């Protein structure tokens, strides 16, 4: 499933709003975990799974789905 | 002259297109009455919540919105208008409106692009920006920022048959997200997922979210 999106660096809590909006999607998460971050932005054709991973490049978190349609956001999963 | 009425029912949105090309959207459980006459585009927003999107570019004739509360007269403007039980909200998106509280018309208040307020008859109650370009119920959508549970609750149950209500230990806690209008349910069972609450549903009509344990 692809979408296009433009939308402009700035602070992530705004930015995901319009994420979802322009990808149609149930995005559900923790007010606080997306609170005083900040994101390149996202411009272009993408996969939703993967311009949502791009629009939260360096913010510590990822995205997160599960047995149903919707898709939800958690701190970076550790590596080792 | 001409002269119409509208309702849409609860869960449905309606697109109208009026006399003069004018397009307007009706959200769910809404009431408006239409009547062009010399003088005035006058459409009276009786109950719910309508957007009006590419206005007429060269009619000579004012658009007004009016509501129990006041007008909004329209230059060239898109813009949302809600009614709620105690005042009514426009927020406007490209253009400008001109807001006449009804015991307070003189002088106007001047709405902009980017620009959200409420008010009731005696006057203007709150005023805020927006960055949206549309609401989002016209593409089919919730979307919540950081939205007290109570209020983000009593906007989805516009949209239901049944109450939907959460305990008040719960009242202000934050939601965000998008939410596809096309299955509530899943909007609920989400929100309650992510803010790791109990949904108590022992009759069809009543909805309680509840702490955990």
């Amino acid at each position: 499933a692809q979408a296009d999106f433009d939308i402009p660096a700035g602070p992530l809590a705004p930015a995901l709003a319009h994420f979802g909006q322009s990808a149609h999607i149930l995005l559900s998460y923790p007010t606080a975990l997306t609170e005083g971050r900040s994101t390149s932005g996202l411009a272009g054709r993408f996969d939703i799974d993967q311009g949502l991973a791009i629009l939260l490049a360096g913010t510590g978190l990822e995205a997160s789905r599960g047995a149903n349609a919707s898709y939800s956001l958690q701190a970076s999963a550790s590596t080792g | 002259d001409w002269r119409a009425d509208y309702h849409s029912r609860i869960g449905e949105q309606r697109r109208l297109t009026l006399a003069d090309g004018t397009q307007v959207q009706l959200n769910t459980d809404s009431a408006l009455n239409v009547a062009f006459d010399q003088q005035a585009r006058r459409l009276r927003l009786v109950r719910g919540e309508m957007l009006i999107t590419r206005p007429a570019l060269a009619d000579s004739r004012p658009l007004w919105v009016d509501t129990e509360h006041g007008r909004l007269e329209s230059t060239l403007a898109q813009f949302n208008v809600r009614l709620h039980g105690q005042h009514t909200q426009a927020t406007v998106y490209q253009g400008s409106v001109a807001l006449q509280p009804a015991l307070h018309a003189y002088p106007p208040i001047l709405l902009g692009a980017g620009e959200q307020a409420s008010f009731n008859q005696q006057g203007l109650l709150a005023r805020q920006a927006v960055a949206a370009v549309a609401p989002a119920w016209s593409q089919g959508m919730l979307v919540a920022q950081g939205q007290p549970l109570a209020a983000f609750i009593e906007d989805l149950a516009r949209y239901r048959r049944g109450h939907l209500a959460c305990d008040p230990a719960l009242a202000g806690l934050r939601v965000s997200g998008t939410f596809p209008l096309e299955n509530t349910d899943k909007i609920i069972a989400a929100v309650a997922e992510t803010l790791q609450l109990e949904v108590q549903h022992f009759t069809r009509y009543w909805v309680t979210l509840k702490p955990r344990m």
